[PDB]
């Protein structure tokens, strides 16, 4: 709120693989605090949902 | 040398000052207890422009805060940087004016002005060599619109040759925060035209449109408004405080801007401004800066500059840039907009350069433009004022304090004459 | 040395004038900075 | 510095008197309310008899 | 708290405090 | 350093003063005993309560109010209630014989012996204040003692103090629902008395807020306490800006200079919003646009009048909460654009706006719930002439046969006194229809 | 060397002395028991000015305390530094004057003054070389206002050549506490003008306003008032007891402040005085000291100096300062305000410098201004006197013990003639 970036949907629904091992991402890779390289953007999984 | 003192009045004036001193203290690196902690050597060379020295090495602003109710000052003191202000410099009333120009210019302010004029005489006298005075006030509130203009009158009657600069907030009919705005607005402008060496107008509606459209921020606040005004104010006098290629102070702008003595009502603009999501997308270059100066939406006044013709323009740049790029861009714009520039005045753009940009910025610009387009707001306020006055609305609240309708008639006549004279040059040809 | 001289080096000293504010020209407020800070203490009230 | 020690000492001696009159007044005030209380209970106790 | 309404929300972003005159320095001396 | 002094005369005035003084004490944190909690340990401070209270130097706080009545039942109930420790024991002025809805009794016979003590107390209370902002007066108009004592008090104060501002919160008799049978006579006489002696007067008729409670609070069985709570909340909304910090501060003196086109026209009608029960308050966002719409639909009016039947002169609005001026401007633009609301031609602008930060409080066990935004509006419009017309017809139907006239003649009031009141009401109607025509 | 003895009478005068001697002892480093414990020995070079040496190495004030009531003397003996005084000089009556100037000047004062005159003549003849005498008293009370003046006349009758100084506290109508004040005030001034070489007037109302305004403290007391008065008294003779660039004793001031023999009623003031909260905000410089000393509100009298023109002014500086700033500030302030300075006397301000500042302050200033503005207090006191005198109110109390209305008429005539002659030089032009 009250900062004004034109935020929204950043990447669309699409499926792509990890560049190092050339294998598609699975549930095992998505662990909290891991680093995932989606295309060129690297993300660190800070917190997860209770579900 | 050539320092200036600060005088502010009214709630809007005090709110403007609270952020103006905030931004100037940030620029000069002064902590809220008043002790220097800056990095550069230049930051202390020209301190005496706005600050006085005290024992123990502290700095005190040379500003005087006036208002007819104590609540506004009691609130502004408690905020950040509120302890800098000298406690003796607060001047105030115990009752207030209640948006009544008659009360704020005839009955109560006349009695109160003794102390404030004494202290302003003291502060002006103590300075080494005076340059001029700046005032910040709103034309929508009675106490401000009366006390400020009456103080302007008396201070002019004491300092005929020094320069006076007035930052006037005029009420647009869209955001009409008071139903009696036309009366005191016209009464204020009638006295202001005869005395103010310079007046620059600011519109809350235009500020709101700019904040919503350019910054793309959802819900603006009066803090953001005061921040815009503070940046614009600092841009004008940065030259007076810092070295540059072409230093150009208030007297320079005054002599170089006004073709005729009674046309001293300007509208201003600032650049650059963008959201952080586009802050890295943009490329900070002189063509971008000039595009943003002369864009219509950048002006913080409701007047549309394309509905009239500029008498003159002035731009002050901050940062390091070449004189060639500035001059060539100015010439290119003056040639591409030949229609909107009055023909009988050759080369009607002034340029100035300062090597020290605002903190965090690589380049910046403050723009002051004098054009015939501001007649629209005068015509609108005149229409609203005559709509009120033909039926004698609200009139007894003003006439009960020794003021009569002859003054109203004279003020309306003078403002109408100003509008007609101001459009006279619009169609003048050589 | 006994008047007004102008140069970037050496300054001009001030020349004050007496003000015209009366002895009783109103204005008050801001009792937070006083010397005394009149005494306030706590006593419980009886139940009558 | 030598000015500042003397100024501090002057301020200390001046503050001492204000302090003294302060405790004098506050004990007087406590005595005032302690004397106020001790009649209302007499009134109630007289009511029963 | 009213911090959501007091202060501004403006971000506008060292060794930039030297006069344009500081291009003037040093430069040691180089028949019949 | 800013203070106001409140007068509560008449049984309705006392019963609404109870509600308002509950709310202000709850908001400022003073217990019913009058002493602030020793656990909170405020320490050194001022302002806030200073607007309504006066400090005893060490301890309890005396509200700057005075209660006036001739029938002692309500005052006895207050003095035996839980607030017996708060109010001063000799500021609750009570007589012995009630006026019994007789305006002549309360204006010429028995009020003269009480008005002296009342003025003495007023002078004593005013000598304490130094930045006196003004006077508030509360009185039911359909009661003899309330009307007579209020008229006499205003008449004396106008010459005793002169230019000090006074605000009158009157509860006019409803069009068809009424309690007694003799309200028209004393109502007309009281209006004649107060017309040239009150600076601003507000409308507080009953059926309007009764329908408000029926529709919004979903209370099928309301009593006077709920109505008093509503009026108290309105008073808090009006007076908040004096004692709490806000971006746009408005004083009580900022009303007669912004809402009164001519010295004769000073009767106004108010609205408040939101009024929502806790069971359904949290189901909606309660944003500024819909709340300021609710402030204007005629159904939520606190006066039983239709604004659609006439033109507007001026609307002054107070917002409290986290509202922002951009949203306020956006809402005002839509209201102006709306075609079902008409403003008078010689007032292209008619809006006065004030903003304050502190959200309204709730009374535990009350009806309203926690809402972070609220708006209270005061409007002066030409539509109010209908109530004057209907009471004029009521008074004429009665004065035609001179019924009940002896009950006023035998108490010293001149026979033709009603006549000049009638011509004054006719002149008021003429002034209204005169200012209602365009140019 | 060339010292001066101290005599006090009446309650107000005794209270003045009780603080004057205490502050002098603080300045000279003397304990309440009379044993030196100071840090420097400059404090002992001119200890002969006020203190006599006794066997056992202790120092004592040379003060004569005289009164018609023993209550005040007994109360002042128990206070701090009350043991310094010689028990013998305490001379007091048994009945009191009852605020009756006749009773305190004719019946009991005359019979009692033999002993106090004997002791004062002993103190005078014992000394090495007499400079003069100084008195502190109030004119609103019968016993002081009568017996002090009779002592003045007597002492002058045996010391025609010595300098005689008095501090008179005159009753202002604002702070009025005795209904018979005008009678004794006029009777005392009639005698004072004919014998006192210097008189300085102090008003409780002016002191009270100074304490409330510049010191910004809510509840002052007679202790604080006495503190201010004592500091002012000490500053007059500081340069006599201490070295400096330009020493200038009381005879110098008498020569340089008296145009004509009968115009010897001055009003005094002290600088700087600032609140505790603004103590560290202020910067101490000679311009600040001069603008504060010349301020109207700082003056210790109720007379408004800008209602008239200064005849002569005198400034006594304390601290480490150079003659440049002092002299040029005097010249500049006299030039800027030539309307308030009489024209037929050029350069009508004297300056003097002492090197030792007051304990705790770096710089200090005592201002003494002989101006024609004091005519207002005379006019008011004469108006009240004649208003009470037309109906012969309270006159029987004075006529029952030796005097008649002829002396009252003579005193009124002389008082009015003094007013007329004092105003005569105001409108005079060159
Ligand atoms: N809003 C509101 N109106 C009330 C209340 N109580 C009484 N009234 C109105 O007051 C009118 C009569 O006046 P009251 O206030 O009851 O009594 P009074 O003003 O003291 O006059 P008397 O009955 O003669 O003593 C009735 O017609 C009611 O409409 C109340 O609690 N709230
Ligand atoms: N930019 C800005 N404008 C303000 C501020 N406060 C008030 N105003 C404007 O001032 C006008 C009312 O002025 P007012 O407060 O009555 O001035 P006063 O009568 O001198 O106290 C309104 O239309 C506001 O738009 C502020 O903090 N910033
Ligand atoms: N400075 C000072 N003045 C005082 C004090 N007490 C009384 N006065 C002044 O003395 C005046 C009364 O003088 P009085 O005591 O009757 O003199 P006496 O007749 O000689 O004893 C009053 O107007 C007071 O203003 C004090 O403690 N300090
Ligand atoms: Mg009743």
């Amino acid at each position: 709120k009250n900062s004004g970036i034109w935020g929204g949907k950043f990447l669309e629904r699409m499926n792509h693989n990890n560049p190092i091992n050339n294998k598609p991402y699975t549930e095992l890779d998505f662990q909290i605090g891991e680093i995932i390289q989606l295309g060129v953007y690297r993300f660190q999984l800070l917190r997860a949902d209770e579900y | 040398m050539r320092e200036i003192v600060h005088i502010q009045g009214g709630q809007c004036g005090n709110q403007i000052g609270a952020k103006f001193w905030e931004v100037i203290s940030d620029e000069h690196g002064i902590d809220p207890t008043g002790t220097y902690h800056g990095d550069s050597d230049l930051q202390l060379e020209r301190i005496n422009v706005y600050y006085n020295e005290a024992t123990g090495g502290r700095y005190v602003p040379r500003a005087i805060l006036m208002d007819l109710e104590p609540g506004t000052m009691d609130s502004v003191r408690a905020g950040p940087f509120g302890q800098l202000f000298r406690p003796d410099n607060f001047v105030f009333g115990q009752t207030g004016a209640g948006n009544n120009w008659a009360k704020g210019h005839y009955t109560e302010g006349a009695e109160l002005i003794d102390s404030v004029l004494d202290v302003v005489r003291k502060e002006a006298e103590g300075c080494d060599c005076l340059q001029g005075f700046q005032i910040t006030h709103s034309l929508g509130g009675g106490t401000g619109s009366g006390m400020g203009t009456l103080l302007i009158s008396k201070v002019r009657e004491e300092y005929p040759d020094r320069i006076m600069e007035t930052f006037s907030v005029v009420p647009s009919p869209k955001v009409s925060d008071t139903v009696v705005e036309p009366y005191n607005a016209t009464l204020s402008v009638h006295q202001l035209v005869e005395n103010a060496d310079e007046c620059m107008v600011i519109d809350n509606e235009a500020l709101y449109d700019i904040c919503f459209r350019t910054l793309k921020l959802t819900t603006p606040t009066y803090g953001d408004l005061n921040h815009l005004v503070s940046a614009a104010m600092s841009g004008v006098t940065c030259c007076l405080r810092f070295p540059g290629q072409l230093n150009s102070d208030l007297r320079k702008l005054a002599v170089n801007l006004i073709p005729f003595p009674r046309l001293h009502f300007f509208m201003i603009g600032f650049a650059p401004l963008t959201s952080r999501g586009s802050q890295q997308y943009r490329a900070l270059t002189v063509p971008e800066l000039t595009q943003q100066m002369f864009d219509a939406k950048n002006m913080m006044c409701a007047a549309d500059p394309r509905h009239g013709r500029y008498l003159t323009a002035s731009a002050l740049f901050r940062g390091r840039m070449s004189t060639k790029e500035v001059d060539e861009q100015m010439l290119n714009v003056q040639n591409k907009n030949s229609s909107y520039f009055v023909e009988w005045i050759p080369n009607n753009i002034k340029s100035s350069i300062c090597d020290i940009p605002p903190k965090g910025l690589k380049m910046a610009v403050t723009f002051v433009g004098n054009s015939t387009a501001i007649q629209e707001m005068f015509k609108r306020v005149a229409e609203q004022f005559t709509a009120m006055f033909r039926r004698k609305a609200f009139l007894h609240w003003y006439t009960g304090e020794g003021m009569d309708e002859m003054e109203f008639t004279e003020a309306e006549s003078n403002m109408n004459d100003l509008v007609s004279e101001y459009q006279q040059y619009q169609d003048a040809t050589a | 040395a006994i008047g007004t001289q102008y140069d970037s080096r050496k300054q001009t000293l001030p020349m004050f004038s007496f003000g015209k504010s009366t002895r009783e020209s109103k204005r008050g407020t801001f009792k937070d900075m006083m010397s005394t800070q009149e005494v306030r203490i706590r006593i419980s009230m009886p139940k009558f | 510095r030598l000015i500042n020690e003397e100024a501090e000492k002057q301020w200390q001696r001046q503050n001492a008197i204000w302090q003294k009159e302060r405790e004098a007044k506050i004990k007087l005030m406590h005595e005032v309310y302690d004397s106020r209380k001790t009649d209302i209970e007499l009134k109630q106790t007289l009511v029963q008899v | 708290d009213m911090s959501y309404l007091y202060r501004s929300h403006f971000n506008l972003e060292p060794v930039q405090h030297y006069v344009s005159n500081y291009k003037q320095n040093y430069e040691p001396k180089a028949n019949d | 350093m800013r203070e106001v002094i409140s007068i509560h005369v008449g049984q309705g005035g006392i019963q609404v003063g109870n509600a308002c003084w509950e709310l202000f004490c709850l908001e400022h944190g003073i217990q019913p005993d009058g002493q602030m909690p020793s656990d909170k340990t405020i320490g050194g401070g001022d302002d806030a309560f200073n607007t309504f209270f006066s400090e005893t130097g060490a301890g309890k706080h005396v509200p700057r109010a005075v209660f006036l009545d001739l029938e002692p039942t309500v005052i006895d109930e207050v003095r035996t209630g839980t607030y017996r420790q708060l109010f001063h024991p000799e500021q609750l002025i009570s007589g012995k014989e009630d006026a019994a809805n007789n305006f002549a009794r309360g204006h010429y016979t028995i009020g003269k012996e009480i008005v002296d003590l009342c003025l003495d107390r007023i002078r004593k209370l005013a000598d304490n204040c130094t930045g006196l902002q003004g006077f508030l007066v509360f009185n039911s108009v359909g009661g003899g003692t309330g009307s007579g004592l209020g008229s006499l008090l205003l008449e004396r104060l106008s010459v005793d103090y002169g230019k000090k501002s006074k605000l009158g919160f009157t509860i006019y008799p409803s069009p068809q629902v009424s309690t007694a049978v003799v309200e028209p006579y004393n109502s007309i006489l009281s209006t004649h008395s107060l017309l040239e002696h009150t600076d601003v007067a507000v409308m507080l008729d009953n059926e309007a807020i009764y329908d408000i409670c029926r529709r919004n609070l979903d209370i099928e069985r309301p009593t006077y306490t709920n109505l008093n709570r509503l009026i108290a909340q309105v008073i808090s909304s009006l007076t908040a800006s004096l004692r709490f910090d806000g971006a746009l501060n408005v004083d009580i003196t900022e009303f007669q200079t912004n809402l009164v086109p001519y010295p004769r026209i000073h009767f106004m009608l108010s609205s408040y919003a939101p009024i929502i029960s806790a069971e359904k308050a949290y189901h909606e966002q309660l944003s500024v646009a819909e709340i300021t719409n609710s402030a204007f639909e005629p159904a939520n009016m606190m006066a039983k009048c239709d604004p659609r039947h006439g033109k507007y002169m001026a609307c002054s609005m107070m917002y409290r909460g986290d509202v922002v001026p951009k949203d306020v401007n956006a809402s005002i633009a839509t209201i102006k654009t709306k075609r079902t609301i008409q403003f008078v031609d010689w007032c292209p602008t008619g809006f006065k706006v004030g903003i304050n930060y502190q959200p309204p409080t709730v009374v535990p066990g009350g009806d309203l719930a926690k809402v972070m935004r609220a708006v209270c509006m005061i409007s002066n419009s030409t539509a109010i002439a209908e109530v004057f017309s209907r009471l004029d017809h009521k008074f004429d139907l009665m004065y035609a046969k001179r019924a009940f006239v002896h009950w006023y003649v035998g108490e010293g009031m001149e026979e033709g006194e009603f006549s000049e009141a009638r011509e004054d009401l006719a002149a008021l109607e003429k002034d209204y229809e005169e200012v209602g025509i365009e140019t």
